[PDB]
């Protein structure tokens, strides 16, 4: 296909304000990218002469970076991608009370993170700089997007750019969520709660961002609404995209583990997340030593996931357990001490001594796990009557 | 890794993968007679508080 | 002893 | 001036060990610092002035310029630079469980190789990390007594949160009295006027004039207070 008709294309989809044709002509999802004849070292005389501006800025900056694609110049790419996206800024702000051109930004941003990630490892390979340097430009360009987008408030609901906010907001936590900078993200979740379209947003962009919410919050200690976040996220993920699905149990396992819910064999075993399998059996058990030895023997996958942290926190309902294990085994409300002492010296606890066991039911009481009080000149833990471990949902 | 972008951008509510009773609270309850409840009672049992 | 109340 | 430069650390290394005075001392390595940024200098000697300042730093109790100081030397560090790597990566560990910083720790464990735990100073940092994040107050405050290297200068800065903390979940399980020489005993106490002198603006109620131990039932409603 000779330029001048791609050249022509174009025009004809600008002026027709059809954002789908604009949007496929301008993404590298069309295979046009992968036509020799579109790629094109300096066709800005072309696009000057064809298209008005800034669409002919934009266009010569995308065939000159579909260009260096294929030399794989990404430096290059990224520079043009950043060019595409001002100019396209320009004329999306440019445009009043019509989002015709929506889907075109969607397609752009999204490119343009993807290069950036991939100019970002080039210059790993070449040693100039260090791992995140243009992901933060990228998201100073999304950022400039999502202000022209949360802009549109005097448009009507209908034509308004506020459809294009929460797509951009997710494209953000990537970035935020690739370069480690969590508390970034506090302005646009309260921004998308502002807005009256919350739950008006496509299913893709409302799960992908329940689920980066729900890490947050997991990571934020704040499990009940992290679980509130990741089961929508997990109950409403795309079947066909299983590696989305099993990367939102990653997150939603230890949530619901630390809340009292377990996961059966089956729901790992279907998505590969075995690794689980074994800690789970020493939670519900109150196995010190199995959980230890789980999560020694898997420590390098969870540090890789980056939830050791948060499943280590899960010692302390192994501790409950155990305990429960103890009364139950007892059958009396007063119980020595040194009963427990000999439970955990069971689990080959290193060092443990009547101190140690009285600062855990401390502990465990001060949190509510335990509904009881330490009598010390006694050395008796006497517990209540009724309801002496509360079940993990209430506390 | 990082999260993936869905190929349809809506798709309503049949691809979507329903998992049925995957999450069990039932385990919280006075099941004391498993084996390693039953190792820990020999090992109570061993130090007396029968 | 009292038991928790 | 670089090579002579390392006699003037000498010097004022000289001079707070014995003088023990902060200002001057703070002021000279700061201005040996600048000096040091001036002339580009990143080898292992930056690493070396680093360190020093951040240890004199450390005993002042100056938490600030010491964060400064353990922020430059992880990018000193980066470029694997020799030094006491372990010990100085202990001390980050510290200072995010002094600034609960969560999200650091979970980057700073995700680096940590088989060498630097093996370090006495970053295993002691952990297991004190461990114990906090678990709530374990006795370990923690027997891991505080015998703390390595500077590594207590650390703890000493949330010491008093954590011992408030224990002693709020002390309250509301040991009934009906909690004796104070348990108290002292189990949050890592230096003689019973240091004790005392902790748990009196607390306004807890005791058990008859001699204050033989603490009444916690009477307590609770102090609680709220600290």
């Amino acid at each position: 296909i000779t330029i001048n008709q791609y050249l022509q294309q174009v025009y004809e989809a600008i002026d027709s304000r059809d954002g789908a044709s604009c949007a496929e002509l301008v993404s590298f999802k069309h295979p046009h990218v992968a036509n020799p004849r579109l790629q094109m070292a300096s066709p800005e005389e072309k696009c000057q002469q064809v298209l008005e501006p800034p669409y002919d800025e934009m266009f010569a900056a995308h065939l000159r970076c579909t260009y260096a694609v294929g030399n794989h110049d990404f430096i290059e790419a990224y520079k043009c991608q950043t060019v595409i996206v001002q100019s396209f800024l320009r004329a999306f702000q440019a445009h009043k009370e019509e989002n015709w051109a929506l889907p075109v930004m969607y397609a752009v941003a999204l490119d343009l993170r993807v290069f950036a990630n991939n100019a970002d490892q080039q210059l790993v390979k070449k040693g100039k700089s260090k791992v995140g340097d243009m992901l933060e430009k990228a998201a100073e360009l999304l950022m400039s997007c999502f202000r022209v987008c949360a802009s549109d408030t005097r448009a009507g609901i209908e034509d308004s750019k506020k459809w294009g906010m929460l797509f951009l907001v997710n494209q953000l936590f990537k970035i935020y969520f690739k370069i480690n900078k969590l508390h970034l993200c506090k302005p646009l979740i309260r921004a998308i709660d502002s807005s009256n379209l919350k739950d008006d947003y496509s299913t893709a962009q409302r799960v992908t961002y329940k689920y980066y919410v729900g890490r947050k919050a997991m990571f934020d200690s704040d499990f009940k609404q992290a679980e509130e976040y990741l089961s929508f996220a997990f109950e409403h993920c795309h079947r066909s995209s299983q590696k989305n699905k099993r990367m939102i149990l990653i997150y939603l396992l230890p949530v619901k583990m630390l809340l009292g819910h377990m996961p059966t064999v089956e729901l790992l075993k279907k998505y590969h997340l075995m690794q689980f399998a074994e800690v789970t059996r020493a939670v519900s058990e109150g196995n010190l030593l199995l959980l230890h030895e789980a999560l020694a023997k898997h420590e390098a996958f969870f540090i890789r996931c980056g939830i050791f942290l948060i499943l280590e926190k899960l010692k302390i309902i192994t501790y409950r357990n155990l305990f429960k294990k103890v009364y139950l085994l007892l059958k009396t409300h007063q119980l020595s001490l040194d009963a427990f002492l000999v439970a955990l010296k069971f689990m080959q606890v290193e060092d443990v001594d009547i101190d140690e066991v009285q600062c855990i039911l401390a502990n465990l009481i001060y949190m509510g796990h335990v509904k009881g009080y330490i009598s010390h000149q006694h050395q008796k833990l006497v517990v209540s009557k009724q309801n002496p471990f509360p079940p993990l949902s209430t506390v | 890794d990082e999260f993936e972008e869905f190929p349809a951008e809506d798709w309503a509510g049949l691809d979507e993968d329903e998992d049925a009773h995957v999450w069990e609270d039932n385990w919280d309850d006075d099941n004391v007679e498993d084996d390693f409840s039953n190792q820990l009672r020999a090992e109570l049992e061993k130090h007396g508080y029968k | 002893l009292l038991d928790y109340e | 001036p670089v090579a002579v430069l390392k006699k003037s650390l000498c010097m004022v290394k000289c001079h707070w060990k014995e003088k023990q005075d902060y200002a001057f001392a703070c002021e000279q390595m700061k201005s040996i610092r600048q000096d040091l940024t001036v002339q580009g200098i990143r080898t292992e000697f930056t690493v070396e002035v680093y360190e020093t300042h951040a240890r004199i730093a450390l005993e002042k109790g100056d938490h600030e310029e010491f964060n400064q100081c353990q922020t430059q030397l992880k990018s000193l560090y980066a470029e694997n630079l020799p030094g006491n790597v372990g010990e100085f990566t202990a001390y980050r560990i510290l200072y995010y469980i002094f600034t609960k910083n969560s999200g650091d720790i979970t980057t700073e464990l995700a680096y940590l190789t088989r060498e630097l735990k093996a370090d006495p100073c970053v295993a002691h940092a952990l297991a004190l990390r461990t114990a906090w994040a678990l709530g374990n107050y006795h370990r923690f405050f027997r891991l505080y007594c015998h703390a390595p290297c500077m590594s207590g200068y650390l703890v000493d800065k949330f010491a008093d949160r954590e011992r408030k903390v224990a002693l709020k979940a002390m309250i509301k399980t040991f009934r009906p009295a909690l004796p104070v020489s348990y108290l002292q005993a189990e949050l890592a106490f230096e003689g019973e006027a240091a004790c005392r002198a902790f748990l009196e603006p607390l306004g807890l109620a005791y058990t008859g004039p001699d204050n033989s131990s603490i009444d916690c039932r009477l307590s609770l409603a102090q609680l709220s207070a600290f």
